[PDB]
């Protein structure tokens, strides 16, 4: 009917992994680009899982470009996918930390290994690493925390601080819990060019007020001048990039047990 | 923490004087800085070290390739069709899912290099500049920073790709043995052939125990400086070590096949199954449409690697080091071979006589 | 100990523990006559 | 399951080895061998 | 004035089958069509061992015997091919009497007919390309090959370190005397050795037909060598009185694995197929191990037909060639036999020779000036693809030096940390408070 | 021979964007007689509503629902009308807030009130779930929810509208024209001294599409939420607020049937718009300031 | 409505739909989503030759017009087929830039590198097509609006022109563009206050970590983003979510000033690097 | 010789390293074939 | 220049500009590219680097 | 497929002469002395063609003499004069 | 195509002293010879 991207596996897939295949019929796949044929080397998010030097963040610019991709069936040597037709009702299984619930907004997040590690059907370093079909809401506060801990990750010898980070990594959601660098120099960088470069601008401005809203927004070289805002604007850019979560699903219904939920794909 | 360092002494009581101690501690005095040697080799005075250049060269060549009668099964099935709609252009996408069983009980296949079509390297003598190949690490000062950046590394091709990279090398070690014979440029031979087919701790033991000796020289070690863990040949061209630190994946890089600690480990899989390794996971290939020398990204041939992740021995070229000795190996029509040392100088001769072969072909 | 020309490596039995000590090397001739010789220390004297 | 091999039967083919069949297990031309060198009673046990 | 729109000269395209191909000799290409359905494909072997003891108080080894189970690895393959929608969109509609009615209907046909032709020729020659492949991934170099046959012969078990460092040096001196073959001038009779031990020291597989790859007169093939245009070209100048162009006999139709009434029962039961079955339980109800007549590989009821193929004779086996540029020329994919091979070279430049034990041969040659420019080994000099010198030095090997990932410290910190002091006994006492 | 012969087949199924769906059902339709929900390019969901959430949306049909993420763990997601949070919203008159208190009311809701005034609006514990049609009257209130598409009865017999209260609408009626009108969905607070303010909702039908086009022209309506935005970004030092608005898509419809009406429920009746070819299309979130 | 057939209305040439029909798959917008429309409307050209005729009124019109596929190019007749939110479509390249696989394309007014014919001007009337940039080239080129709207604030007459020209030529893949020559207008002044409003709210948030932390990691850290940037406690960590928050509220807002609306995104690019399957208006 | 031995196997764009070892080719290819007639030649050479 | 290597330009053949301006290794028709190759002495040289 | 395509179908009467033949690589390649048609006439046989080549050469060139050097010593023992040190000439033979 | 040159006579001799071949470029101190790339001195000597 729909769309078909046919994996070949390269490893060899004991029945009792079909078997474990057969049992994720409905589950998402991270695709990293749409072909018809794929490697079970290329699906799945275990190629991007893997560096010395490798940050949340540029996991997830790297799952942003990988596109989502639906399970459709496990035939043997074969896994047979299908990219989602946007606005259609999917039925993809919950395999996040985080029980699902009517009317939900699903964001795709690359799966953490703070107390939560995991891996899959397994064999020769290539698992199906399961990217956290997560609720929106949280996914922006799981961002949220990953900053907040590594703009207080340089300031560990105070104990204090070390127990402000202490309360940091609980999170808590319904019916859940878990625990969780240049984006936090794009956070200080606007934080304190901002704080300097708007004197000479609200000044300015402030006389005409069309909104009535620059009134207490005053409460609140041209070489190097624009040397700033460039680098203002541009790092506004690289936040943003990194903060927009682009949402994936909409939960309707969710089958019992909580395996599986009905979603309407948007996105 | 003194400045001056025991050698000072140690050389000074043994010194040999008039004219030439009194001057030449002073010339001990020349400072390590990086642009100490920035400034020394732009004027040319010879740093306290010597270096080692390594380079791969990309040779497009026939491979003929045998194989016996009714080998290997390739069992098919029907070709099916799928249909994907792209609202003007539709594709029907068309598949055919094959296995192929193994042959026999042997190998019943072998592969042979045949004839060199191309040189896709130029066998050129650029250098791999660690400003773009970790474009991350400055220095702490600005105005350090771009001094060095002004000093190097702040459309045009004529001999196909250019090829480099790099080993730093105490200035002692044997030109007169060590660089004869093809090697690893690690210092320390570090060849899984040589080691039992499993034994994890006795590869380490010849990569970084240099109280347990080299294999093929028994001189445990000819770099120190780049054959021990965490040596300056380990933490910048092991890409386990470079990417602990901050580079960039892109860039080919010839010392990664013997600097890797980790996949030479992963080259210790069984003699049989070691040569199998050699055919699944040499994908790493050199990109067809570049100038300079960036990975191969998404493969497409399984292309024959040279004797490194098998031999784990890199060539060397003719390498004459005064033009004097050049021009006397060149001098009419003569072969690239000959040894010949002048006191302070040395002609490494080529292994594969590939100035004599491409010049024959 | 040689990891490294530029920089010197050795261990120091401090207060129950050896640490090490990474200590620079800062000039040319503070790599052992081992490493860089007698006559390659006068050849490079000649050289400037 | 070697005993579906050495029970069954089989088929008479001309084989063909690089060096030698005890050494194809051990330097491992083939990875899920098995070797067995007394006559194997577990073939026995159905 | 004209224009001169002259004959369109539509190059018809030139067809290959996969059978027709030299490289069929070597494959055995049987449809099943539930391989969407298989794990995978695990043959098992049962070798009696070749037996022997002698002697008195020889270690006599007991009865050795051997069970071995072989993979399959799969390669699939995808071809797209694009119809427009606009081609389709008349096919659809069918006007009456328009141009379009009369010739872009015939001509979508026609479009749609060239897409499913060179449809068809792509799926052809992806399976040409995957079988290579195949062969390329599962074919040892001929060098490793060689010192598997020489060195690896005796040895019994798991190989002795000796014995696989000799391997090594096989390696090592048969890939350096037998680097670029046809790039190298060999004689004629030569070459015919080297084709002989390339032929030799390959080994013949499990599965061989009497009936087809036999040339007229009975004498049946051993395998192909398949090559490209220029090594195809010299070796046809080579060998030119030993190569002689004859129809063989091939396989005109793919061979069938079936599923049987049982096996498919079996499959479902217990998730596995043991291919002939029937032909085991009649000997089962029979005395058990009467050994089958033919297999479910070897029964093949193959249709046949003949292709003009350039055979040799090496070692007395006769070796089909292969031309493979023929199916290769004007596609998009590089031929896999045309194969990149990259070489690591090394050398050293600033490396001080050792003056007390120095000397000079080639003096008689050399009359160099006694300047410390020439006394110090500084700059090197080399020549490029071609014969052009090119010179070396620190100089132009700044852009690695001066870099801060030499003068930094913290990973080499780390592992000396982690690498502790070795137990050498002097170091125990070097162990030291002075800093 | 082979090869493009069968091509040939997969090649002619023309006419159809792939003649997999409509010919299928057909097959499924002959063998279990004539089956509904077949013919039904838009989307909908089946939901487990209680008979104390059951009201309104059960009499008139056609009208949006609302998941909650309210702050007890047991009961966390209740069902909302847009009828509901009227209750909550300053734009709501207190005689229509009081109305719609008193149908949704009676046993069984004002927890609700006093968890959703109390326990305020963040504007993440609501969710645009989608509009109705074909309750189900039972032992449980079983609404089937459209999610992408129209609300209409089975048989297509009749499109239901959307039922938009005016208090919500009137105050971000956009502008008179006959063209397709996309519905928003806003909601604006107050920031003045209760942490959210009352936190007000808006229905906002436009012709614009573009975003940033859109909130400008909310910049002109929400400037005395906006000053009060600047005022406690100084009035709290450490403290601070969040979103001043939240804009996101809820839908279509086509802008000649946009006409008023009214709901003729329980605790009197209850001023309306009617939206009729009410295309239901949920957008993302757009947090603005 | 979404096929939308088309009247030509002027007096085309053989030359002429010769070249829309290799440009099957290109862009054009429509005003009025009919099913019958004539080329006075369909096109993007009628309005690019306004006379007031900057980047500001532009961009903001054309948000208001709907994109079409170009389809069925013979003879007279123009099928366009509005798009749908969320299929895959495939787009002909009107602009040189390689679109990267894998991103969002936007919708550019016109090249402005002086005033290019679209396809020809037929009667004094050329059919100009959007440019569909990849949303990096969209948003830099509006930044750069408001960076040197922002520089006409404390300018006096000179070092505006010394400096827009430091800042015009957009060397992006491919594509060395011009800034039109940057006219200081009133839908880029409501917005640029809007701007300067969101900077100053940042500093408002900035909690003292925020503040500090590229001032604190220099002191630890060599890094070229921890250099460039040289020149250029407390236990309240639940406050400090709020204060990020109403923070990301800002920077989610001043960047969408400056991006523009997401638009068809990229499924596959083809090797010749000219038609490109899309989805996701 | 150079297009017959490298052009036509590729058919997009001529590769920045292809075309640099077309150059090379018609170099190399230059040398050894200019003056047929005039440079060495066996019967069997000229045939070829 | 008198100090012109012999060594690293004269032996071999080369344009005689000094700097190797063979259009044939070049993007062809880029004109910018070929005038960064002749008359660009911050481009590398061809041919001899 | 048109099977008359116009330059296709060219028919042309046939006649016969005397003339070379080559075999080389199971091509058969006729012959032409085309001498025999530029026999006497102004215009020369095109195949006769001027072919310029252009040769570089330097002189006076300095080698920096801390790595300057001397083969063929056995072949050559100057004047010591520094006319034989720098360069200042170059020699070369003509066409003969 | 850099032709067959000496700087001095004494090259000169060196190369062409006799029937010897032509591209000995042998560098003096000061003096260099220069190889020719086509070898035209032998080949209009011989044809």
């Amino acid at each position: 009917m729909e769309t078909t991207v046919l994996v070949t596996f390269e490893q060899r897939l004991t029945t009792g992994d079909v078997g474990k295949l057969s049992r994720l019929i409905g589950a998402v796949i991270p695709i990293p680009y749409r072909h018809h044929l794929l490697g079970s080397s290329q699906v799945g998010l275990d190629a991007v899982v893997k560096d010395k030097t490798r940050d949340y963040s540029r996991m997830r610019a790297r799952m942003r470009e990988m596109t989502l991709t639906i399970m459709r069936r496990v035939e043997g040597n074969q896994m047979i996918l299908g990219v989602p037709t946007h606005g259609q009702c999917y039925t993809i299984r919950n395999t996040g930390p985080v029980s699902w619930e009517k009317g939900d907004v699903l964001t795709t997040l690359p799966p953490v290994f703070s107390g939560e590690v995991t891996g899959l059907v397994s064999v020769s370093d290539w698992d199906l690493v399961l990217p956290w079909i997560v609720p929106m809401a949280l996914a922006t506060e799981i961002n949220q925390r990953m900053m907040m801990l590594a703009l207080l990750s340089l300031d560990r010898s105070h104990e204090e601080v070390r127990a402000a980070t202490a309360q940091l990594r609980v999170v808590r959601y319904r019916d859940a819990t878990l625990t969780l660098r240049n984006v936090c120099i794009s956070l200080s960088m606007i934080a304190n060019l901002s704080s300097e470069v708007t004197l000479a601008y609200v000044r300015k401005l402030a006389l005409e007020d069309s909104n009535m809203l620059l009134m207490k927004c005053q409460e609140i070289t041209p070489t190097e001048e624009l040397n700033k805002l460039t680098a203002l604007f541009v790092m506004i850019r690289q936040i943003t990039d990194v903060i927009s979560e682009q949402p994936a699903f909409l939960v309707c219904d969710v089958s019992p047990d909580d395996k599986s939920a009905l979603c309407i794909y948007k996105g | 923490h003194h400045w001056h360092r025991t050698p000072f002494s140690c050389y000074s009581a043994a010194c040999a004087h008039t004219l030439e101690s009194v001057l030449t501690l002073a010339i001990m005095h020349h400072k390590m800085s990086p642009v100490s040697i920035a400034a020394l080799s732009r004027m040319g005075l010879h740093p306290g070290f010597a270096l080692t250049v390594v380079r791969t060269d990309t040779f497009e060549t026939d491979t003929l390739l045998y194989s016996t009668k009714a080998s290997t099964a390739v069992i098919i099935n029907t070709p099916i069709v799928t249909k994907e709609d792209r609202d003007i252009n539709t594709v029907f996408h068309v598949s055919q899912n094959i296995n192929t069983v193994e042959m026999g009980l042997g190998y019943g296949a072998t592969t042979c290099t045949a004839h060199l079509r191309r040189v896709r390297s130029d066998m050129g003598s650029r250098m791999q500049d660690l400003f773009q190949v970790f474009p991350m690490h400055v220095y702490r000062n600005e105005d350090v920073d771009a001094w060095v950046r002004q000093a190097t590394g702040a459309p045009a091709l004529l001999h196909g790709q250019r090829a480099t990279c790099e080993v730093i090398l105490t200035p002692v070690s044997a030109d007169l043995e060590f660089f004869r014979y093809p090697n690893n440029p690690r210092g320390r031979s570090s060849s899984m052939l040589g080691v039992d087919p499993y034994d994890e701790d006795a590869a380490l033991a010849t990569l970084y125990d240099h109280t347990s000796p080299d294999p093929q020289t028994f001189v445990s070690t000819n770099n120190p400086w780049g054959s021990q863990r965490g040596s300056l040949g380990d933490v910048i061209y092991n890409t386990r070590n470079r990417e602990k630190l901050g580079h960039n994946p892109s860039f080919y890089s010839p010392c990664a096949q013997f600097f890797t600690t980790d996949d030479i480990i992963n080259a210790n899989k069984t003699l049989f199954k070691t040569v199998e390794e050699y055919l699944n996971r040499s994908q790493d290939c050199i990109h067809g449409e570049t100038d300079l020398q960036y990975i191969c990204v998404e493969g497409t041939n399984s292309i024959v690697e040279k004797p490194c992740r098998f031999l784990q021995e890199a060539l060397t070229q003719h390498t004459g080091t005064t033009q004097a000795l050049m021009e006397s190996q060149l001098k009419g029509t003569s072969k690239l071979g000959l040894d010949e040392t002048h006191y302070g100088n040395y002609s490494i001769g080529e292994t594969i006589p590939l100035q004599q072969s491409i010049l024959f072909n | 100990t040689e990891l490294h020309p530029f920089f010197d490596f050795c261990f120091h039995t401090e207060n129950g523990q050896v640490r090490p000590l990474c200590t620079p090397r800062i000039m040319v001739g503070n790599l052992p006559e081992a490493l860089a010789p007698a006559d390659f220390h006068d050849l490079r004297a000649k050289q400037a | 399951n070697w005993t579906a091999t050495e029970l069954l039967p089989k088929l008479d083919v001309p084989i063909d080895l690089l060096t030698h069949i005890k050494l194809s297990v051990g330097e491992e031309m083939f990875n899920n061998f098995r070797l067995y060198y007394g006559d194997d009673p577990e073939r026995y046990n159905l | 004035s004209f224009e001169a729109i002259f004959g369109t000269y539509c190059n018809k395209i030139e067809w290959v089958t996969f059978l027709g191909t030299a490289l069929a000799t070597a494959a055995h290409a049987i449809m099943f069509h539930d391989l969407n359905k298989m794990t995978t494909g695990k043959m098992l072997f049962y070798i009696q061992v070749p037996r022997v003891a002698t002697g008195a108080g020889i270690p006599t080894s007991r009865q050795t015997t051997v069970m071995v189970s072989k993979y399959s690895e799969k390669s699939p393959i995808t071809i797209p091919f694009e119809i427009s929608a606009a081609c389709l969109t008349h096919l659809k509609e069918t006007f009456e009497d328009t141009l379009l009615d009369k010739l872009l209907n015939a001509d979508a046909v026609n479009t749609v007919l060239r897409a499913v032709k060179n449809t068809a020729d792509a799926m052809e020659r992806g399976l040409i390309d995957t079988f290579l492949r195949v062969l390329l991934r599962h074919a040892p170099p001929c060098f490793v090959l060689r010192t598997l046959m020489e060195h690896g012969t005796i040895a019994r078990r798991m190989a002795t370190r000796v014995q696989r460092a000799n391997i090594a040096q096989g390696f090592k001196s048969k890939m350096l005397a037998t680097i670029f073959l046809l790039d190298r001038s060999r004689d004629r009779g030569q070459l015919t050795r080297y084709l002989d031990m390339l032929t030799d020291c390959v080994t013949e597989s499990i599965l061989d037909n009497p009936e087809t790859y036999t040339v007229g007169g009975g004498e049946r093939l051993a395998g192909v060598i398949v090559s490209t245009h220029t090594v195809v070209q010299a070796l046809l100048n080579a060998l030119g009185g030993s190569i002689r162009r004859t129809g063989v006999k091939t396989p005109a139709s793919y061979g069938k694995f079936v599923l049987s009434k049982e096996n498919a029962v079996t499959a479902i039961a217990h998730h596995a197929i043991m291919a002939d079955f029937s032909q085991h339980a009649d000997r089962i109800q029979q005395s058990s191990q009467k050994d089958l007549p033919e297999s479910q590989f070897l029964d093949q009821r193959l249709t046949f037909t003949e292709t003009q193929m350039d055979v040799l004779k090496v070692g007395e086996r006769l070796v089909a060639l292969e031309h493979l540029r023929k199916v290769y020329k004007n596609t998009d994919v590089q031929d896999p036999l045309e194969r990149d091979v990259e070489l690591t070279f090394y050398f050293p430049v600033g490396l001080h020779v050792p003056s007390g034990r120095a000397y000079s041969t080639a003096e008689n040659k050399i009359k160099l000036v006694d300047t410390a420019e020439n006394q110090l080994p500084t700059t090197v000099y080399f020549y490029n693809k071609d014969r052009i010198p090119q010179r070396i030095s620190h100089a132009e090997a700044l852009k690695t030096l001066c870099h801060p990932a030499i003068h930094d410290a913290g990973p080499c910190l780390e592992a000396f940390a982690q690498a502790g002091p070795p137990q050498g006994d002097d170091r125990v006492r070097a162990l030291c408070r002075r800093e | 021979s082979f090869g493009p012969m069968k091509r040939e087949v997969m090649e002619f199924d023309p006419e159809d964007p792939y003649k997999v769906s409509k010919m299928r059902k057909l097959e499924r339709s002959i063998a279990k007689g004539y089956v509904y929900g077949a013919d039904h390019q838009a989307i909908t969901a089946r939901f487990f509503v209680r008979e104390s959430l059951g009201e309104v949306e059960q009499k008139n049909l056609g009208v949006l629902m609302f998941r909650l993420d309210t702050g007890i763990e047991m009961p966390s997601t209740v069902l909302v009308s847009l009828f509901f949070l009227s209750m909550v919203a300053e734009n709501v008159s207190a005689a229509t807030k009081n109305t719609l208190a008193a149908i949704y009311g009676r046993e069984g809701e004002a927890i609700r009130t006093w968890l959703r005034d109390g326990a305020w609006r963040l504007h993440r514990v609501v969710h645009p779930l989608g509009c109705t049609n074909s309750i189900t009257p039972g032992a449980t209130c079983l609404i089937t929810c459209s999610m992408r598409g129209h609300s209409y009865n089975m048989l297509k017999t009749e499109i239901y509208p959307l039922l938009v209260p005016k208090e919500i609408y009137l105050d971000l009626d956009g502008e008179s024209t006959d063209e397709i009108r996309f519905v928003y969905f806003v909601i604006t607070y107050d920031y003045n001294s209760d942490r959210q303010g009352r936190p007000s909702a808006f229905v906002v039908v436009s012709r614009i599409t573009h975003r940033h086009t859109l909130i400008n022209v909310l910049r002109y309506r929400f400037r005395v939420s906006r000053f009060h935005f600047l005022n406690n970004s100084i009035s709290g030092y450490g403290p601070s607020t969040g979103c001043l608005g939240t804009l996101q898509r809820l839908g279509w419809f086509c802008s000649r049937d946009s006409r008023s009406g009214i709901v003729a429920s329980r605790a009197g009746q209850l001023s309306v718009v009617k939206l009729e070819k009410f295309y239901v299309d949920v957008g993302p979130l757009v947090e603005f300031a």
